[PDB]
């Protein structure tokens, strides 16, 4: 679910889906 | 220690004089402190072969 | 990361706000209303603790200035996709659940009793219908810096605070490497920090060079990105931007094009992966010290580039106008060889400590020369050369090449401060390799200083001959209570070695919840454990027993994560297995080269006549009252007398003692400190008749 | 009964204190003799031999204080304590 | 570092450089040093042969904060510090810095080489307990080395029919050879024949008939090769020690050596022990991993049971019977009990080989509460207001705290980090004031020939047991001169008058059965200015009688102020010490029996009203005490704290009745200087011993002497004084 | 019961760069020490050749870029740090690299002088656009150990020179395992299996022979005492 | 190549049996490389002779004590295990020690066959009371290193055979240390300090020479694989 096009693929131990993406920091 | 101006006024009024026999005063003035090696018992030692 | 954190700071002090002294200690504590708005962990370690914080990841500020956080409302027990932002009051009138709460795929709460956070900070169970709002992510209460500490849920609050603060001191290394284990915040932090150039529009790259890159947009318009290289940052480090794309490659809009400092393919990378062995070793890693392999020094794993900056200006004076010239009064030609015709060092010339950096001559008035000076001037034929020497020189403890010179001239119509005609600044670049005294630190707030750098042949080595890159003592791990360090070590080894979870008979029980794509990993893979939701203990225990063998066909670590090492000196195996794994180590900016100071004799203050000076002659170290008490307790009366009279304040005593040392004679008797004569004059000025008297009472002169 | 001390811990401190009433007296006992030895060396070039140089033969460039301590430990000096 | 040494020793180096003719004049030598020509390093190494330098680690908190070391040139840019002196400097190698000075004149060099040398400061001034001893990683190595494990490889076995006994070695060399081959564990039961190690007193008196062991006399020993290797480090003639080296045992050994041997031997043996401990810590197999941190097996059942009980309490509250306060109290009690139960189960579960248990039990560092937190239950946690939260965290740092538990836990960490700075500042202020008061206390005389002396109980004799050593004899009467001869029941004198008390003399006094002994103390000295050396008594750091001219007031102030940092929390923390030394009115202000006699008390629910009828005669003194507090135990023959203040009883004068702290002024007024001095010393010592630190009484007797040194005058009469 | 047979060494070849040496019979408990002595001398005292300094046209220092290449001077220096070369000459020798036009420049584009060779012609050094070229002159010297780049800092050479850290070490990895034969009989010994991998500069046999000569020469001093 | 500063070895003498050997200076890291191998070689490679097993006709087994002797049978085993023997015969030669009447029996009282010798005739073995006797048969065999007796447990079949841990070594204790040395600005060269204590059979100097001989012979295997340029 990498928002940016060309992110490196690093699988995650994510058992929950985040309904909201992090806003502009 | 505290209340420098008040103590200065009191000392000036009383015209009090303090002996320089304490460690703090000797440190301030640059004299050897009256403890350890600074006491005249040990300071005035004559050594010859 | 340091800049991004600085921009998102919440300082409670300053003009219009409280002061350190006047502010009470009650405002420095955490409040149940900080959940989601202000990170309870990230905070300065010094006296400014509790007065400085940071926005949480998901916080948004209201027009009125009150901070808000997202909550997805649950209408009648079914969680809703749509979110709503609630300030503190609205939150304190409602029942807010926790993100971790088990939720059915249809939004139904499986547990009749859901943990709930309600008004006044109360936390207690409630029926699944009274609940009104639910969080969005478990990472909602942590800042950006604290959101990239893997296994933060296993570290204590103080250790986590220390690690988060130390993550912002890392120095960008020459070659950056992304962590094997790291949360999902790395990429977003790197992208939003703004130090990576990101393609504005989708296109195809025409030609890419080390300096620039041109991408032809689909609409026929070309755009060129200029990448600043070896540009000094605000704190002396270097900021490089290396393109990570190749010619003829289509780039999508918003894709990273080049990597700035601390970045490996568009994701934050503050350090390198090192093979860690956790055990005490000959006492060289005793009490937080660290042992390193010489392979790190020889391979430039932890090499860094620092750029100093010096500047001198020629200002007009009443006696004349200062000028920069290659000619200098009475200096040998060899010392002036490196300078060019304009009087400034040539680019690329190694400059050492105390060397001349730019030659300027200042006007001189009238000063009769001393007997021998004038006599020698007459004999040698060298005129007085009234103009003095004020050339800029490399301060004490500086070196490195001269990468660039920038000169501004009033003649060329450049804006300079009034009274200044010529201003030149020279940049000196130094390449630092890690050495004894430098600080390293993991992400879990476990600092350390390099106790020793052993040769590669002395380090303990695995059964296959691979030496360990660093050794950490085991006595500091359980006392400090940051077991997340060991968990990270285990997961890093599992990621580096790669694993293959057996599935011929079916997914094991411990692997039921693992993502379907996480049952296999190629060697040296990349994995992430989001904060407060990541790899559980059972997951690590299962993975440690499924790691792939080496190229030799043997498995090094056991099911417990320990391996049988060999002693690099004795050559015999250690009696018991030792924990090994790859850990992420950063290089803090507390380098030893900056800390070392030394003074024997230099400039002295004017009003107080005490030792003082710049970095050319480091100032003296303060000898406070507590040190004076320590000296008094020993009974050492002469040492204190010297420290307070003969090397601090005695104007004539200092000269006399320096004469005595440089000659054969003895050190004379100390005199009276200037700090006492000054006190007496200041006290007399107040019309207080102060006079020292002997036993007779006669006044004595001072 | 001990391995030979090396460095500024030789001669052993206990054997020195066996000859002086207290360490506060020993420090002066050694410092004054060190000053006397230093003055003798300074006046070695030319001057009246009023100050007698080191008693125990010194080593290769041994500090005057070390020589003073060694000759104190060898029972070659006498001191009288003030007040 | 050679750079710092060159920049700091420059004048000496330049003088020697011109002396050797490398440079023609001082100007050329200075230029040469500035350019750092290769000729300079030989001279620099030659000029610092025996020139001590002072190392200081701010904030210097006690006397041992400044030491004197012999410098040695080393590469790099970091000052190499000895592992053992970090305890004195309180320095952790995690980025800390310390300044280095340099004494120039001969007198300063002698002072830094005789007084301040680090080899002469093995014992702490405050308590006379070794401060430069194997501390953290050395302790683990020595504990592993000297441990005995049963059923190991090559252990001694008895004769079995045709097979002779195995495990008997003819010398330690043969045992080392067998261990190297691999047929003998270092820590196994062996029967070696020792020849260069003195046997223990028990064996020595038997095998040799107490004739005296000398090197070359062989005696059979039953021990482990590790213990034999350990004793080789101790000085020859020290009796064989055949016990596991827990930290306390090591401290006892070091203290005995310092008491019976010259300090040079102590430094040598301490260094050898450090080397051996570091060598054997690498091979102890202490590490950390998920396998080594074991979760308790039946934690879930205990947690479910106590959660059910807490739910019952919550339902009882929801009935409306109880309010908020009772509910919180009940929940906190239940969860404290649950935490203790889980801790006990965890302690039972772990074996003795785990690195965690080995580190904690060895005394190296840490306590079991941290182990319970990291593997058991972190338990209920503090609130910003300071009160426990009824909700405990049931997850350990191994399982992983949840979001709410972590957020609730952060409060205590923030509170502690905030309070550290305030505590250190308050400790500094207290030390400054203590130093200011006791500036003039210096030993001026050798003996005042005084007769007054405080009577200090040595060991109260139990009604059933013959004797019970007082728990704090180590701090009350351990380094005090004997004011009067301790005569036994008969005319024999156990200890002559004026002989300093010590371990053997105290043991002899206990054996003779004498319990009360009068000791000369600084608090009853007769010297006009300062305090004679006899009254002050044996020094702590030196270990011998304090020498004239020694400033004891500064040492006392530093000793009292040093443990202020770790003196964690009627507040009984540092504020208790500050108010006690400041002689302010205590917050509790418990009443005291003004006059001895029978007590006739009446219980007032709003305000307690206490009345006592004197036995000799007079009126009843009335106390109006608030009823919100709790009564303290009434002084009775049983002296059982559980006892309540019963009416109609008889109470000795000056004995407090209610819980709290008696006002020092009132006790002084009613009982006299002796009792107020005892009260102040005992109260401050109690607040210090509650945390765990120990400082000798004399360091407090000095401050109290300076404190109670005035005489208020009520009527001048024929005196000019107002 | 003296052992009649003295130790013998036999070489096995697992790969071109990797070999296994079997040494036995050895006295019990002695395999580890001998194997570790060989390992310690192999990783630190094998003479070799490495690049000492470089000189790129148009470049004055390493903190810059040359137009047309995709990476700065530091990146190309790091890439060259991996180059492996074997120089038979005992003096510094200079090699040339002249690549122009679009394409990639590899270690095979170098043209070493007589007595020098490059054993990894497939190494990647840099990438070139059609705009810019690259001409590099690099000096190869024979030594041992690890010499920091400062060696050429004080040489007083021109501004073009860029000192480079030198790593003269052909050995890559060394390992050993001991196969003890503990038996109730007095006939107990141990067998050593010493694996050694190299960088292709020298064969494992030559590295082992050099280490053995070093150790023999070092122990001649102990033998001399008699 | 070439060695900057040549290492040299200086013998020190602490006792007739003891010594302290300092090799200095050494290239950094060679301290351990030299010292550990040299120590193991000295302790395990130097050939010697020692008693392997003993016989006692007067006792049927080892649980009890031999009649007429104050010392326990295990004490006699311990005393006899420490006897220093020099043997020049490969095969295990037997020896007999016979005594009668009150007195003390010393190692010098054992008649040795051809070849073998006893280097400490003044050693004490046991004591005898009135009308006491003891005849013991102790075999002496050459070897090297230390060999336990449990491995020697299985040896044919006899009545009162008592295997004893034999020390086939003339050197019985070796220790080493390394200290920094300053031959130049490097200030990192090693200084091996080898401490060796031996029996009366071989002097420390001869023991070190034999260890060096064996170690050079062993490394000749590697050196003769090929001839290559190397430091001297
Ligand atoms: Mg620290
Ligand atoms: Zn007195």
């Amino acid at each position: 679910n990498n928002s940016v096009p060309g992110a490196p693929n690093r699988v995650s131990f994510a058992k929950l889906r985040e309904p909201l993406e992090v806003p502009g920091l | 220690f505290q209340e420098t101006t008040r103590v200065l006024t009191d000392a000036a009024i009383n015209c009090r004089s303090d002996k320089l026999n304490g460690l703090k005063e000797n440190v301030i003035i640059g004299k050897l402190i009256p403890a350890g090696t600074g006491i005249n018992r040990y300071r005035n030692i004559a050594v010859q072969p | 990361l340091s800049g991004l954190t600085h921009k998102r700071r919440l300082s409670a002090l300053g003009p219009g706000g409280l002061s350190r002294e006047r502010a009470g200690l009650e405002v420095r504590d955490v409040h149940p209303s900080h959940y989601g708005r202000m990170c309870p962990i990230e905070t300065p370690e010094g006296p400014n603790i509790g007065l400085i914080g940071s926005l949480s990841v998901y916080a948004r500020v209201n027009p009125f200035g009150f901070i808000e956080t997202p909550y997805r409302k649950v209408v009648d027990g079914v969680v809703s996709d749509e979110i709503v932002y609630l300030t503190a009051d609205e939150e304190d009138r409602h029942v807010v659940a926790q993100a971790n709460s088990p939720i059915d795929a249809d939004g139904r709460f499986v547990e009749p009793r859901v943990l709930v956070r309600r008004k006044a900070g109360e936390v207690e169970y409630v029926p699944s219908s009274e609940v009104d709002y639910m969080d969005v992510s478990p990472r909602q209460m942590v800042s950006v810096a604290t959101a990239m500490i893997p296994f933060l849920e296993h570290d204590d609050a103080n250790r986590a605070l220390m690690g988060a603060n130390m993550q912002r001191q890392a120095v960008p290394l020459v070659r950056s490497e992304a962590p094997l284990v790291g949360t999902g915040m790395e990429l977003r932090a790197a992208i939003d920090a703004g130090d990576v150039v990101v393609a504005e529009e989708s296109g195809v790259i025409e030609e890419v060079s080390a300096d620039y890159i041109t991408v032809m947009h689909d609409n026929g318009t070309r755009r060129t990105y200029r990448m600043r290289k070896f540009a000094r940052s605000n704190h002396g480090t270097c900021a490089n931007q290396c393109p990570i794309v190749d010619a003829g490659d289509r780039v999508e809009a918003g894709q990273v094009i080049a990597d700035g400092p601390c970045t490996d393919d568009g994701e934050m990378a503050l350090g390198k992966n090192l093979l860690v062995a956790i055990m005490p070793w000959e006492g060289h890693n005793y009490e937080d010290a660290i042992i390193l392999s010489n392979r790190l020094v020889e391979e430039d794993v932890l090499t860094s580039i620092h750029i100093e900056e010096h500047e001198i200006d020629a200002r007009d004076t009443k006696l004349g106008a200062e000028e920069i010239t290659r000619d200098i009064p009475n200096i040998s030609d060899e010392v002036l060889a490196d300078l060019d015709e304009r009087g400034i060092v040539r680019i690329g010339a190694e400059v050492r400590d105390g060397d001349i950096l730019v030659g300027k001559v200042t006007p001189k008035g009238e000063t009769e020369l001393t007997p021998e000076e004038r006599l020698l001037r007459a004999i040698f034929g060298e005129k007085a050369r009234e103009v003095r020497d004020t050339s800029l020189k490399v301060p004490h403890g500086e070196s490195g090449k001269v990468i660039g010179i920038r000169v501004f001239s009033r003649e060329d119509e450049d804006e300079l401060p009034a009274g200044v005609n010529e201003l030149v600044r020279v940049y000196v670049a130094q390449k630092r390799k890690i050495s004894d005294g430098d600080k390293l630190a993991g992400r879990h707030g476990n600092k350390g200083v390099i106790g020793k750098i052993l040769p590669v042949e002395d380090m303990p080595f695995l059964a296959d001959g691979t030496p360990v890159d660093i050794i950490l003592n085991t006595h500091g791990v359980p006392r400090r209570m940051n077991i997340g360090q060991i968990l990270e070590t285990h997961l890093g080894w599992c990621a580096h070695s790669g694993w293959k979870v057996d599935a011929a008979k079916g997914v094991p029980d411990w692997a039921a919840r693992l993502p379907d794509e996480l049952l296999e990993a190629q060697p040296n893979a990349i994995v992430s454990t989001p904060v407060f939701d990541g790899a559980q203990e059972a997951e690590l225990q299962g993975l440690l027993s499924c790691t792939l063998p080496n190229r030799d066909g043997d498995v090094l670590v056991d099911a417990d994560g320990k391996a049988m090492l060999f002693d690099g000196r004795s050559g015999e195996p250690f009696p018991y297995p030792v924990t090994v794994g790859y850990m992420y180590i950063m290089k803090l900016h507390h380098l030893v080269d900056d800390k070392i100071h030394a003074r024997s004799t230099g400039p002295y203050s004017m009003i107080t006549q005490q030792p003082l000076g710049g970095k050319a002659q480091f100032g003296g170290q303060r000898f406070g009252e507590m040190e004076c008490w320590a000296m008094q307790a020993y009974g050492a009366a002469y040492t204190l007398q010297e420290l307070l009279t003969i090397k601090s304040d005695d104007t004539v005593g200092r000269v006399k003692v320096y004469e005595a040392i440089v000659k054969g004679e003895n050190i004379p008797e100390p005199g009276i400190p200037e700090s006492f004569k000054v006190l007496l004059k200041e006290l007399q000025s107040l019309c207080l008749n102060v006079e020292v008297l002997s036993s007779d009472g006669a006044a004595i002169e001072l | 009964g001990y391995d030979t001390p090396l460095g500024i811990t030789n001669p052993p401190i206990d054997e020195l204190l066996d000859r002086v009433s207290s360490k506060y007296a020993l420090v002066i006992y050694a410092a004054k003799r060190a000053r006397q030895i230093n003055d003798y060396y300074n006046q070695l070039g030319e001057g009246i031999l009023e100050y007698v140089g080191p008693l125990v033969e010194p080593g290769l460039q041994e500090k005057p204080l070390s020589i003073a301590l060694r000759e104190i430990h060898a029972d070659l000096l006498e001191h009288t304590e003030g007040e | 570092p050679k750079l710092m040494a060159l920049e700091l020793f420059k004048p000496f180096v330049m003088k020697r450089l011109v002396d050797l003719n490398h440079a023609q004049n001082i100007k050329s030598a200075k230029r040469m040093v500035e350019r750092q020509r290769p000729q300079v390093w030989d001279v620099l190494e030659e000029v610092i042969a025996e020139h001590p330098v002072l190392l200081n680690r701010a904030p210097t908190l006690h006397r041992l904060g400044i030491q004197a070391f012999e410098p040695m040139l080393v590469e790099g840019k970091a000052i190499q510090l000895h592992p053992l002196v970090c305890e004195a400097f309180n320095a952790d190698f995690d980025g800390d810095q310390m300044a280095v000075h340099l004494p120039l004149s001969a007198e300063a060099q002698a002072e830094a080489r005789i007084l301040m040398l680090s080899s002469n400061n093995i014992l702490s001034p405050a308590s006379g307990r070794p401060l430069a001893m194997p501390r953290l990683d050395m302790v683990t190595g020595l504990y592993y080395l000297t441990t005995e494990v049963p059923g190991d490889t090559g252990e001694y076995q008895p004769a079995s029919g045709d097979h002779p006994e195995t495990g008997v070695y003819s010398s330690p060399a043969e045992a080392i050879m067998a261990a190297d081959r691999g047929v003998l564990s270092v820590r196994a039961k062996i029967k070696v024949r020792l020849t260069q190690l003195r046997p223990p007193v028990e064996i020595e008196a038997e095998l040799f008939g107490h004739s005296g062991w000398q090197p070359g006399d062989a005696w059979m020993a039953e021990t482990t090769l590790g213990r034999v290797m350990f004793n080789e480090l101790l000085p020859l003639g020290y009796p064989f020690v055949n016990k596991q080296m827990h930290k306390k045992v090591q401290a006892a050994i070091i203290n005995d050596l310092a008491e019976r041997y010259p300090m040079i031997v102590v430094a040598q043996t301490v260094d050898k022990l450090k080397d051996a401990g570091f060598y054997w810590a690498t091979r102890s197999g202490v590490t950390v991993s998920m396998a080594d941190v074991l979760v308790p097996p039946r934690k879930k059942e205990i947690l479910d049971h106590y959660e059910e009980r807490a739910d019952k309490v919550e339902k009882q509250f929801q009935r409306g019977a109880l309010n908020h306060d009772e509910r919180n109290e009940a929940l906190v009690e239940i969860w404290k009990e649950a935490t203790d139960e889980v801790g006990q189960a965890l302690r039972e579960h772990y074996p003795d080989d785990n690195p965690i248990i080995t580190i904690v039990d060895s005394g190296a560092t840490g306590n079991f509460t941290q182990t319970r937190t990291l593997a058991g239950m972190k338990g209920l946690v503090t609130n910003p207001k300071g009160e426990f939260i009824p909700r405990p965290v049931k997850s350990s740092f191994r399982e992983g705290l949840t979001v709410l538990e972590y957020f609730i836990n952060t409060h205590g960490a923030r509170k502690g980090l905030a309070d550290t700075a305030l505590r250190t500042a308050d400790s500094g202020y207290l030390t400054r004031r203590l130093v200011d008061v006791s500036q003039d206390v210096i030993v001026r005389e050798h003996d005042c020939q005084t007769e007054r002396g405080i009577v200090v109980e040595l060991a109260e004799r139990a009604p059933d047991g013959t004797l019970i050593r007082d728990p704090y004899i180590e701090t009350s009467a351990y380094a005090r001169t004997l004011g009067t001869d301790a005569v036994d029941e008969a005319g024999n004198v156990i200890v002559e008058r004026g002989q300093d008390l010590g371990d053997p003399e105290i043991d002899a006094l206990l054996a003779a059965g004498i319990t009360q002994v009068k000791v000369r103390s600084v608090l009853t000295c007769a010297t006009s200015t300062g305090v004679c050396a006899t009254c002050y008594g044996r020094s702590m750091a030196t270990g011998k009688l304090v020498d004239i001219g020694e400033a004891v007031g500064i040492v006392a102030a530093q000793s009292i102020g040093e443990p202020g940092t770790q003196l964690t929390m009627i507040t009984g923390g540092l504020p208790r010490v500050q108010e006690l030394f400041e002689a302010r009115v205590p917050r509790g202000k418990a009443p005291i029996a003004d006059v001895t006699g029978r007590v006739r008390l009446e219980d007032g629910e709003r305000f307690y009203k206490i009345t006592i009828v004197p036995d000799d005669g007079g009126e009843e003194v009335v106390y109006d005490k608030i009823s919100k507090r709790q009564r303290l135990r009434v002084f009775k023959h049983e002296d059982g704290s559980e006892r309540v203040l019963s009416d109609g009883d008889h109470v000795e004068v000056g004995q407090q009745l209610m819980e709290g702290s008696a006002d020092p002024h009132e006790v002084l007024r009613v009982q006299g200087p002796r009792e107020v001095q005892i009260h102040l010393v005992r109260e401050v010592q109690e607040v210090y011993r509650a945390q765990g630190v120990s400082i000798h009484d004399k360091h407090i007797e000095v401050i109290v002497r300076q404190m109670l040194r005035r005489v208020t005058i009520i009527d001048s009469g024929s005196t000019e004084f107002l | 019961m003296l052992i009649s047979q003295r130790p013998t060494l036999s070489e096995d070849v697992l790969t071109d760069n990797r070999s296994q040496f079997v040494i036995e019979p050895l006295e019990p408990g002695f395999g580890y020490t001998l194997g570790n002595s060989l390992r310690r001398t192999l990783l630190s005292s094998i003479p070799g050749a490495a690049v000492t300094s470089i000189r790129i046209d148009g470049v004055l220092h390493e903190f810059t870029t040359v137009p047309g290449v995709k990476e700065d001077v530091t990146e190309i220096i790091l890439n060259l740090k991996s180059l492996v070369v074997s120089s038979e000459e005992d003096e510094p020798v200079t090699m040339y690299l002249r690549k122009q036009g679009p394409g990639e420049v590899t270690a095979g584009d170098i043209v070493p002088p007589a007595g020098v060779t490059v054993h990894n012609p497939g190494m990647h050094i840099a990438t070139l656009n059609d705009k810019g070229k690259l001409e590099v002159e690099l000096v190869v010297e024979r030594g041992r150990g690890y010499v920091p780049a400062v060696q050429n800092r004080a040489s007083g050479a021109e501004i073009g020179r860029i000192p480079v850290d030198s790593i003269y070490s052909p050995v890559l990895k060394v390992t050993y395992k001991v196969d003890a034969t503990r038996v109730e009989q007095r006939t107990d010994f141990d067998k050593l299996i010493l694996d050694v991998e190299t960088k292709n500069s020298i064969s494992p046999r030559d590295a082992l022979a050099s280490a053995g000569k070093t150790l023999v020469e070092l122990f001649g001093l102990a033998r001399e005492l008699n």
